[PDB]
RNA sequence: ACGAGAACAUGCGCGACAUUCCGAA
């Protein structure tokens, strides 16, 4: 899915309304910081503090939605706002590394379509 | 060889900014603390010098050199200048 | 059916190779070796110094003088044992001259002659192609001196080929009007011909050395490199000289200096049975899981895929072998996560727009991944200072 | 006598040369095992009786999932290249292809349906030479690795006593390892003994022709009236001999030129333990007894 | 009689362990051939035991006897039959979460003495958190010489605690830390409950 | 008897510690924590480095096995028979379980995302760069065997290590260095002889 | 009395040299 929605917003090259990843690196330096965080504990559910951070990590993805108008546009369309939920809403390790993947396949490919 | 230590206050008079608001100043992360990078300064002092990577050789000398075939080792090795716990 | 009764009656030589008498001399031995050749490992025959055995002993005089000369004289004094109490040297013309004029019923043998004057020589067509000879300071080491390299990993390579259906070709593939003992023979003869000559011409100027090319198969020790690329201009040569209708399969094999000789055949072997697996038309290169056509590793994994990676990494200023390691460890697993880092490698690769694509079109598919880390992996050993 | 089956699942890689370090093997002969049970029984302070007199072991055979692999007759077959590079032919098999009934492209399956293991060449180093100002010595060493489900069994006759004495040195071989690199960990196995029933069934048929299951050799009596219309193959049984006590210094062993399994014989043979030593402080025995599995051709 | 005692037990790596020897690597780990998962030889362990024991003791009879001798006049069979230590199930499926490879590249420079210029390369290591099984057999070819035996063994092993496996090692490679499962006699009368390593 | 003497201790990172590795510019991390690492390559090289250049520098020296014969016998060498053992062993220094809870207070990231640039002297534009750093509060926890083969020489060989983590304290472990980045502070807990009847209680680095 | 038996794929090696988050208000 990663690879699709990359496909149909890009454009001829503005990718996303023109994001880059100098607009996505204080999203996703949170991302990965939350990633080793999940990594480090053995658990298969998902810690309280981490749980918390997340929540900030949604706050975090609606203030970059309001400041580059590039981002807003990257987030609506990948559900990412969305995947921050369901994640929430399982509660499980697993689940999350399955959105960190997503997440990673997303920047992956967008950079392989610029 | 020998090295020797040059340990100092570097005092700031007006609004200092190194911004790496539209530009919030460099801060060490772990005490959050405004921190003077190490490069800012020795690129600082490197370019006022060589208006005083093709500089000076004795510039080069001072401050490194990566010519291909002829490198030399920076005489100079400035750190990051943290935030004094007196100031 | 008289050629395939004459088989079977050699089949059945075969199994019963040996009588009462020699089986049981064979188990009536005296004293145990308690010394052995360092090649032939025999421990019955007399080893001199050197821990050589009599014969093994005699086939290193015969190298230094294979190289050299061209006569191969069958005289009663001579460096290895042959039948009816003679013995085999490799000589010079005045050498052999010699030799022949000394003693009557000697035979002498000449390599790919021409034919000349007067004279008891016996034509032989030996493929004896030597790319070590042609100089001096390479001569001194033979095939090790084609793990000398500038650039390039050090490692032979090692190729047996192999005529499929050759047999059948002979029993079947001439139709019943066109059988006979002279339609056979001269089918015979261009089989001989190729092999024995046309090997030298086909494999010129390149690291390779000829063990072997007799009729049917085919054994050579060179570079790693020299020996896939002779390998397909033998390919492309068989199939102008047979104009079709014969194919042959190959196994190819990196190994480096110093490396097992009976293990460099014997895993070449096994690569070349995996060749012959299935429509028999196949090379087997490397690893087991490279059995690609001859078509396929010419065309696709070459020059459609590994020269494109060579030319691009080239124009950089580092030859790769960092992106390409890279390449091949998400290349060696199935996850879709490796496919998504696959694609960030390409982006960042800083090469052109239009082979990451290509890149990451291989990648998807079956068969064309394999192509494509076959491609890479070429390239890797191209490149090893 | 009773007809036990034994199944070796290996742990490790195994080192079985045929005459070189470098050489990976995936099975050994009859002699080869016998002659690891009489190190074997010898460490155990066992009788060596029961093993000289009255086993009949067979060559260790490849064996995987659902088959049992049997060595190829060496039949005169009524594409020839399938047979030729045919080896083993799996029990079910084995009946169908000494009447015929196998086409090329059934004996090319059958042999591509072996997944007994993968052989390899491990590089080591020598590193003695290199404390004393010298060079290290890279020597390769060939080694086999089983595939999960697959390994090598081999079937016993003999007495209560005899099978109960191998049960024994089974059990202890398991941690001495069969193999060339037993002491640098390869070769390590663990096997069961079974009571054979498809066996029993293939051993009880009584065919016209008898296939040699072990490396045999007849005596001088029997390969007199055994000999005649026999299809079969010399091997050369060599190496040295393994033992502290034999000599100082390691020698090898007298050459001996063993029929091999699968060698079909119109006459039936009772083999011998020959002694290949010279003038060692103890006989060394190469196990040339045959095991014979009749067939109609 | 003649007995032999089974030590199986774990190899944890401390640091990257790098033995070397599926495509192109640069300085690849050995590995096995059928599951292709990286391995610690039987003669990399023999190896490093025999030499760390022989600078402890410091060929002497004492690592002849345990590792094996074929000297003339005395030939000794090896005592220790210390088996390739395997990439563990354990290890397999806790590398599995995380998708963490078995293996990572390390990647390091040279930075020449005449010219400063980095030349980089690259060796293949097995990653921290992996545990290969281990399985050693010793056999009691003497009833007396097994506890003097055992103590080397732990002396041996102790060493190779504080050094590391193969590798370049002295640059942090290799690091590994024995752990023992069980040390039962499979054959023989001989008793190894006061037998222990480390 | 073969004695091995442990220096087991922290790498305090004074400043942030930049030392290269694979996937702006990543810091080498253990792949099993995903923490970042110092290897023990890096700390090898650099303390063989600033004691070579301590000691002095043969000219011409086209090699690392040309080193003086105190950096061979100290740090190894590979010369053809004169193979030299190396006495000291240094071994990667992981990031340390005590500063790795400390910086889940305050919920440090173990590293930080840095913002150089150059300034071209001709066009005067600067062209930014990001180089990855572990934060100046880590501490690695760095481990050193030293092999004793000669005892007697045991002595001058900690007064060359004591050099050696004296040269490294001043300077840096890896990155730019010269630029403020890789200075650290070597804190030793301990000092013992794990095997061996070595007396190392009278034996210190720093 | 296992083509056996002994044998560390091992030794040396910084991911490093130059690089102002800067010009404009
Ligand atoms: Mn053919
Ligand atoms: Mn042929």
């Amino acid at each position: 899915f990663a690879r699709k929605v990359v496909e149909e917003n890009k454009r001829v090259i503005v990718l996303f309304n023109g994001l880059t990843t100098s607009k996505l690196r204080n999203l996703l330096e949170l991302i990965n910081h939350v990633y080793t965080k999940v990594y480090n504990s053995d658990d298969t559910t998902l810690s309280e503090d981490v749980r918390d951070e997340l929540e900030y990590l949604k706050v975090k993805f609606a203030y970059e939605s309001g400041r580059e108008p590039a981002v807003r546009t990257f987030i609506e369309k990948t559900y990412v706002d969305k995947l921050v939920d369901v994640v929430l809403k399982k509660n499980t390790k697993k689940i999350f590394l399955d959105y960190c993947k997503y997440f990673e396949a997303l920047v992956a490919y967008a950079k392989f379509y610029r | 060889y020998s090295k020797i230590r040059i340990v100092g206050k570097i005092d700031v008079l007006t609004g200092l900014h190194i911004g790496g608001i539209a530009s919030p100043v460099v801060r060490d992360p772990y005490s959050r603390l405004p921190i003077i990078p190490g490069s800012s300064i020795k690129g600082k002092m490197r370019s006022l010098l060589a208006k005083h990577n093709q500089d000076a050789p004795e510039i080069l000398r001072l401050f490194g050199s990566s010519q291909k075939g002829a490198i030399q080792s920076s005489r100079l090795q400035i750190s990051d200048a943290f935030f004094s716990k007196a100031s | 059916d008289l050629w395939q009764t004459v088989s079977r009656k050699l089949s059945d030589k075969k199994a019963h190779k040996y009588s009462l008498n020699e089986i049981k001399l064979f188990n009536s031995t005296i004293h145990a070796g308690t010394q052995e050749c360092k090649e032939c490992l025999r421990s019955d025959i007399d080893i001199s110094e050197d821990s050589l055995c009599k014969i093994c002993e005699g086939i290193i005089a015969i190298s230094n003088d294979l190289r050299d000369y061209s006569f191969f004289v069958v005289s009663p004094e001579g460096k290895v044992p042959l039948p009816r109490n003679r013995y085999l040297s490799v000589e010079n013309q005045d050498g052999a001259e010699r030799k022949i004029k000394m003693n009557k019923e000697t035979r002498i043998y000449s390599k790919n002659q021409p034919f000349v004057g007067k004279q008891l020589v016996t034509n032989l067509w030996m493929c004896d192609y030597d790319f070590s000879t042609l100089n001096p300071e390479t001569k001194k080491q033979g095939i090790a001196s084609y793990v000398n390299r500038e650039v390039g990993i050090p490692r032979l390579g090692v190729l047996r080929a192999d005529i499929d259906n050759l047999g059948t070709t002979f029993i079947k593939g001439i139709p019943e009007q066109y059988r006979s003992i002279s339609r056979t023979a001269t089918l015979s003869r261009q089989l001989s011909m190729f092999f024995k000559f046309e090997l030298s011409n086909i494999l010129k100027g390149a690291r390779i050395s000829v063990i072997y090319s007799g009729g049917d198969d085919l054994f050579l020790i060179g570079a790693w490199d020299d020996v896939i690329s002779k390998a397909l201009v033998l390919r492309k040569a068989f199939t102008r000289f047979s104009a079709g209708k014969l194919t042959f399969s190959a196994g190819i094999g990196m190994y480096p200096v110093k490396y097992p000789i009976s293990k460099m055949a014997s895993e070449t072997g096994v690569l070349e049975d995996l060749a012959k697996r299935g429509e028999k038309n196949q090379v087997a290169l490397w690893n087991d899981s490279k059995v690609f056509g001859w078509s396929q590793l010419e065309e696709q994994i070459l020059k459609e895929k590994m020269i494109p990676l060579q030319e691009a990494l080239t124009n950089s200023q580092e030859h790769g072998k960092s992106f390409l390691y890279k390449m091949l460890e998400l290349l060696r697993n199935e996850d879709q996560i490796n496919i998504a880092r696959l694609a960030y490698l390409l982006a960042r690769s800083s090469l052109s727009e239009e082979l990451t694509q290509s890149i990451f079109a291989w990648s998807q598919n079956k068969q064309q991944k394999v192509e494509l880390i076959t491609a890479i992996e070429y390239l890797v050993y191209q490149i090893r200072e | 006598l009773v007809v036990k089956l034994v199944k070796l699942t290996f742990k490790s890689p195994v080192h079985f040369g045929m005459k070189r370090l470098s050489d990976s093997n995936h099975t050994i002969a009859a002699d080869t095992l016998f002659s690891a049970l009489i190190i074997e029984a010898l460490q155990q302070q066992l009788e060596l009786s029961h093993l000289l007199n009255n086993l009949v072991i067979t060559d260790l055979f490849p064996y995987n999932k659902t088959s049992y692999f049997l060595p190829k007759p060496l039949i005169r077959i009524e594409g020839y290249k399938a047979f030729k590079k045919l080896t083993y032919i799996p029990v079910e098999n084995y009946s169908e292809y000494l009447r015929g009934e196998i086409d090329s492209l059934e004996a090319s399956k059958i042999a591509e349906s072996l997944n007994l293991g993968k052989a390899s060449l491990s590089t080591k180093v020598s590193l003695q030479a290199v404390d004393h100002n010298g060079e290290s010595e890279p020597y390769s060493v060939g080694n086999f690795t089983f595939y999960p489900e697959s390994g090598l069994y081999f079937l016993a006759k003999g007495n209560a006593d005899t099978i109960g004495q191998l049960e024994i040195l089974m059990h202890a071989l398991q941690y001495s390892g069969i193999g060339g690199k037993r002491s640098a960990g390869y070769g390590q196995f663990r096997c069961t003994i079974e009571d054979s029933g498809k066996f029993d069934s293939l051993l009880s048929q009584t065919g016209n022709i008898a296939i040699l299951l072990s490396s045999a050799m007849a005596s001088d009596e029997e390969l007199v009236d055994c000999l005649e219309d026999a299809r079969y193959l010399l091997k050369k049984r060599t190496g040295f001999v393994q033992s502290k006590t034999y000599a100082d210094q390691l020698v090898k062993k007298k050459d001996f030129y063993a029929f091999s399994a699968g060698s079909t014989f119109y006459q039936k043979f009772n083999g011998k333990i020959f002694d290949v030593s010279d003038n060692g402080r103890h006989s060394v025995y190469r196990y040339a007894k045959a095991f014979w599995l009749e067939g109609k051709i | 009689m003649y007995s032999k005692i089974r030590i199986v037990g774990k190899i944890d790596v401390l640091t990257g362990l790098h033995i070397g020897g599926i495509g192109a690597i640069a300085s690849p780990v050995v590995r096995d051939p059928y599951s292709r998962l990286p391995i610690i030889p039987g003669s990399s362990i023999k190896g490093k035991m025999r030499s760390l024991l022989a600078k402890h003791i410091g060929d002497a009879p004492e690592i002849l006897r345990l590792f094996g001798s074929s000297q003339k006049g005395a030939i000794q069979s090896s005592r220790l039959q210390i088996s390739d230590a395997f990439f563990s199930k354990a290890s397999q499926e806790e590398f599995d979460k995380k998708d963490l490879a078995y293996t990572e590249t390390k990647f390091e420079n040279t930075i020449s003495r005449l010219t400063a210029v980095a030349n980089p390369r690259q060796i293949e290591r097995v990653t921290r958190g992996a545990s290969f099984d281990f399985h050693i057999i010793y056999n009691v070819e003497n009833i007396n010489e097994v506890m003097a035996d055992f103590e080397n063994i732990k002396t041996a092993i102790h060493l190779l605690e504080n050094d590391y496996l193969g590798g370049g090692g002295t640059r942090g490679n290799g690091r590994i830390r024995f752990v023992i499962d069980s040390i039962d006699t499979v054959v023989g009368d001989f008793d190894s409950s006061n037998l222990s390593i480390k």
